[PDB]
C-alpha cells in the first residue's frame, strides 16, 4: 500500500475502533504500521492452500480415558 | 426402503445390492430435475461398488456392517476423480481429487455404495441452499420451500427417498438446520470426533463433519463406521472408537434430562416449542435449565467464522469477487475487515465459554431445544417474524444451533411433526457433554420407538 | 461508530488488504458489518482479565513418552 | 562468589542464610542507586526466608537444593502482597496479588530467598529497558549502555553482582538479548515447559519464562525446581520432570552440532560472528546450517506479537493513551489495526514452520547462532547499523533471536567476550529440538569449562 492509502487506513481504522489519533501521533503509528506492512508482505510469499490449517485447532473437553 | 431393511434384506439374500442401487437411481432420475439435491451422479462407481457387495455375498463372505447401502455425500466432500465443488463455479477449475474423502474411503470400507455429491450454499456460508450457480434445492415436503443449509442437498436426497444416508457438514447449524427443514435425522458429532481429511473447509476452528439419516439406526450404524483416530488430521482429538449401535436400545432410565429455556425459547416460535414440549414429555424432562451466555456464544462463533472463512477466501476475493455467490460474497467481505480484536476477544472468551458448558454438563446427561425458530419458509424469504420480532431470514435460520456447535457439543436433530403448522416438521436438538453422542442417539431411540419423531411420505 | 465513519473503513480496509470494491457494493458490505459491529460490542460487555488465555495455545511438539 | 559457592557455604555451616542475605541487601543498596534494577526490595520477607533456612539446618534437616541462595524477579512476575506492576504506571492501583507466580512459589520450596522485583520494558514491548517511568536500566559494565530488555533488571542485577539468580520472561528474545548484552547466563525453555500462572501475559501464543543465572549450574539448577506439570496453567505442556542437573557434565561428544547461516550470518555483526566461531571451534561444529524461513519466522512472530499484546491492551489503549510508554504505545496501537488476515496467515505459517523445524532437527542436536547482532549501545539510541543495513535501534536487538523462540525451541544463551569490542560481551545461542533444554546446558558446561563463556566477576 502506498503511504497515502496507510493514511486513510490509520485514520479509519483508529476512529472505528476508538482510538482517535492527533496529527502527530497518527504519522508515528503509519510510520511502525508501514514496517509491519512489509512484514505482512512476506507471509504472503509462502503458499497456504484452504486445507492448511491453523497451527492449533479447538479442544472441546480432554477426550476420556479407558 | 428404511436402512435397516436395506441392510438385513441385502444380508439374507431377499434383495441385491444391485437391485437397490438400481431404484436409488431410477428415483433420483424421476424425482430431481424438481428437487435439484445432487450436482453429479456418480452412475458407473455406484454401480461397480454394489456388484462388489453382491459378489462377497456370492463368495460366502461375512458382509461389512453397512453392505449395499446407497448414500451420498455434500459436494465439500472429495469424492475420487471428481472436482470438489463445494457449492462454488469457482473451484470448477481446480483438478480432480487424487482420493476419496477420509469418511467416503471408511463408508466404502463398511459396504455402501457412493451415488454422488450434492448441492450446498456455495463455500458452506449460509442456511437455506438458495444457490445462484446451481439453483435452489427444493423442500421435498413442499417444493416451493427451502430446503435448509448449507447441507439441504444433504437432507433434500433423504425426504425425497432417494437415499437413506447422506453426509453434511455443519459449523454453526448446517447439519441440524436441513435435518429440521426436511424432516429427516441429522448427527452433529463433538467437535473433534470425525476426521476432516480430503474436505474443502469453511471455518478451521468450527467446522464439524456427519450423518443425516432415515432413521436413528442408521445416524448411528454410519456414525460407527466413520469413527476412529486419523493423526494427519490436525482437527481430529479422538483416540479410539466408542461404539454407539451395541447401547442404541438401552434407553433413558435414570439419565437427567432438562429443557433449555431463555435464548432458546425467546427465539423459538409456536411449532419449535410444542415440539420441544412434546419431546420432554416424552423424554421425562420437565426441569428449565439455562444455557451460559447463549446469545454471546452465536456472537463469538458469528465472528470467528466470518474472519476465518473469509480470509481462508482471500486470493480469489481480491481479483473475481463478482464470480462468488451475490448472496454471500459481501458477507465474506465483510469478515476480511473485521478488526482482529474482534477476533481475539472471541477466541480468549471461547475459553471462558468451554469451561462454562462443560460445568454445566456435570448436572445434567441430555438438554432439548429446537433445532430452528420456525419451519421451512418460502425460496426467496429475506425477513421472518419469530413471536413479533424481526429477524433476516438466512442467518436467522441457525439462531437456535449456532450457540451449540461453538462449545462442540453432540447433537442429534430428531423430526417431529407439530400441528397447525401446514404439516411442515421441525426438528428437535438432544445435546449432549463432549464425546457423549451415544447418549444422544439413545434418547433420539426412546423418541422414535414412540412416533414422536419419525419420517413421513 | 457513526454511518459515516463505517463507510469510511469498509473503503480504507478494504484498499489495504486488495479488494477492489465498486460504491454499490461498499455499501452491503457496510451493511453485513454494522451487524456484526453489534455482536462485536456485546462481546466487548464479558469481562475478561489480561490472563484470560485464547481457547488454544501453541504445542511446540509431543512431549516425549517415558 | 557464585551460586554453587553460596549454596555449599551455607549448607556446610560456615555461613548463615541471613549473612548472605544481608549482603546482598547492603550490594543493592549501595550498587542500585546507579544500576537501577529493582522496583522493589522485599526486605522483611527476605530476612524471614533466610532465618527459616537457618533454622531447619540447626534442626538438622537436610537442606534443600536452593537453601539460603537469593534472588530476584522481573515485576511482571505476582510476588504476594505486592501489586505486579509489569514495567507500567497503569497497574500501580490493582491489588496486590494474593499469592505468588507459581515459579515464585516453586524457588521458594526450594529455599531459595526473595529479594524483590525489578524493572522491564513496560508491558514488556521492548529489547532495551528504556523505562521513561522508571528510568532506564544501565549495563554494569558500561553504565552509559543499555541492559537489553524486556528483562533488563534481571540481566544487569546479576552482572552488578546484586543476585547470583533471577528470572525474566521472553517472547521474542526478552531472556536472550539482556544476557546478551550484560554478558550472564540465560536459559528459555521450550515453550509450554514452565508454568506461566501467576505472570503478567504479553503474548498468549509466544510468552516463555526462564532464568538467567551466574552461571549454567545456576541455570540448572533454578531450571529443575521451577520444573512440573500445572494443571490450572493454560499453556503448559510438561508432564514430567526431566532433570537436567544431575547429567549437566555429561559432555558433547557424539552429537550433531551445526553453525547457522544465511539470516542467522547476514544480521550478525563482527563481534557477534567471532563469538559464533570461537564456540563452535570449542565445541566441535563446522557444517553451516540453513533455518528454514527464518526471515519469515522473525515476520509471522512479529505480527502475532504486535495484535495480541496491543488487543491485550484494547480497554486502556481507549481511555488511557497518555498513561501507556511513549516508546511503545504507537506499537501496539499500529498493533490493534493491523488487518485480521495477516494474523490468521501468520497462525497458519505457524503449523507449517513447526514442521519444517521439527524435521530439521531430527538432523542436529544442537545449532549455534549469536545471541544479538551486536553489544550493548548507548542508552537513547535510535538508529544501528548492521552489515551496511541501517536498522531501528530498539526492535533490531531482536533479529536473531525471534525466529527461534516462535518455534518454541529451547536456548541457552553462553555469555562470551570478543576482542575487537571495547571490552563489551555478547551472547551465543545454544538451541535445540523442542523438550531437549538438557543438551542446551550440555553445550553450557563445555563453554564454561574451557573458559569461552564466563561473566566478569
Ligand atoms: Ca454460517
Ligand atoms: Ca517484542
Amino acid at each position: 500500500m502506498t503511504e497515502t492509502e496507510i493514511f486513510a487506513y490509520i485514520e479509519a481504522a483508529s476512529i472505528a475502533i476508538g482510538i482517535p489519533l492527533e496529527p502527530a501521533r497518527a504519522r508515528a503509528v503509519a510510520h511502525h504500521f508501514s514496517r509491519t506492512a512489509l512484514l505482512a508482505e512476506m507471509l504472503e510469499s509462502v503458499p497456504l492452500s484452504p486445507e492448511s490449517e491453523l497451527a492449533e485447532i479447538y479442544r472441546p473437553a480432554p477426550f476420556p480415558a479407558e | 426402503m428404511k436402512t435397516v431393511e436395506i441392510i438385513e434384506g441385502i444380508a439374507s439374500g431377499r434383495t441385491s445390492a444391485r437391485d437397490v442401487c438400481e431404484e436409488a437411481l431410477a428415483t433420483i432420475g424421476a424425482t430431481d430435475g424438481l428437487i435439484n439435491a445432487f450436482t453429479c451422479r456418480t452412475v458407473e462407481r455406484a454401480r461397480a461398488e454394489a456388484d462388489a457387495i453382491d459378489v462377497r455375498r456370492a463368495r460366502g463372505e461375512v458382509l461389512p456392517p453397512l453392505a449395499g447401502l446407497p448414500y451420498a455425500v455434500k459436494n465439500l466432500f472429495d469424492i475420487e476423480g471428481v472436482t470438489t465443488l463445494a457449492g462454488s463455479k469457482i473451484n470448477r477449475t481446480l483438478p480432480p481429487a487424487r482420493a476419496d474423502a477420509v469418511l467416503v474411503q471408511r463408508l466404502k470400507a463398511a459396504g455402501a455404495v457412493l451415488l454422488g455429491g450434492l448441492n450446498m450454499d456455495e463455500f458452506a456460508y449460509g442456511f437455506t441452499t438458495e444457490n445462484t450457480h446451481y439453483g435452489p434445492t427444493r423442500n421435498p415436503h413442499d417444493t416451493g420451500r427451502i430446503a435448509g443449509g448449507s447441507s439441504g442437498g444433504s437432507g433434500a436426497a433423504i425426504a425425497a427417498g432417494q437415499v437413506p444416508l447422506s453426509l453434511g457438514s455443519d459449523t454453526n447449524g448446517s447439519i441440524r438446520v436441513p435435518a429440521s427443514l426436511c424432516g429427516v435425522w441429522g448427527l452433529k458429532p463433538t467437535f473433534g470426533r470425525l476426521s476432516r481429511r480430503g474436505t474443502y473447509p469453511f471455518v478451521h476452528s468450527i467446522d464439524h463433519l456427519g450423518p443425516l439419516a432415515d432413521s436413528v439406526e442408521g445416524l448411528a450404524l454410519a456414525y460407527d463406521a466413520m469413527q476412529g483416530p486419523d493423526p494427519l488430521d490436525p482437527g481430529c482429538s479422538a483416540s479410539r472408537i466408542q461404539p454407539s449401535v451395541p447401547v442404541l436400545s438401552q434407553g433413558i432410565a435414570g439419565l437427567r434430562i432438562g429443557v433449555l429455556g431463555g435464548w432458546f425459547r425467546d427465539n423459538a416460535g409456536p411449532a419449535a416449542r410444542a415440539a420441544v414440549d412434546v419431546a420432554a414429555l416424552t423424554l421425562g424432562a420437565s426441569e428449565v435449565v439455562m444455557w451460559p451466555d447463549a446469545e454471546i456464544g452465536r456472537a463469538a462463533a458469528f465472528v470467528i467464522t466470518a474472519s476465518e472463512g473469509g480470509c481462508l477466501h482471500l486470493d480469489d476475493l481480491r481479483i473475481r469477487p463478482q464470480d462468488f455467490e451475490p448472496l454471500s460474497v459481501d458477507r465474506f467481505i465483510s469478515g476480511v475487515l473485521q478488526p482482529v480484536a474482534w477476533y481475539l476477544r472471541a477466541q480468549r472468551f471461547r475459553r471462558v465459554y468451554r469451561d462454562k458448558v462443560n460445568a454445566l454438563f456435570r448436572d445434567w446427561d441430555i438438554l432439548i431445544a429446537p433445532a430452528t425458530p420456525i419451519s421451512a419458509p418460502a425460496i426467496g424469504t429475506e425477513w421472518i417474524e419469530v413471536n413479533g420480532t424481526r429477524h433476516p431470514c438466512r442467518p436467522a435460520m441457525g439462531l437456535l444451533t449456532q450457540p451449540v456447535s461453538f462449545a462442540g457439543c453432540p447433537v442429534v436433530a430428531a423430526p417431529t411433526w407439530p400441528g397447525e403448522n401446514d404439516g411442515m416438521p421441525i426438528g428437535v436438538q438432544l445435546i449432549a457433554a463432549p464425546w457423549n453422542e451415544s447418549l444422544c442417539l439413545r434418547a433420539g431411540k426412546v423418541l422414535q420407538d414412540t412416533g414422536i419423531a419419525r419420517l413421513k411420505c
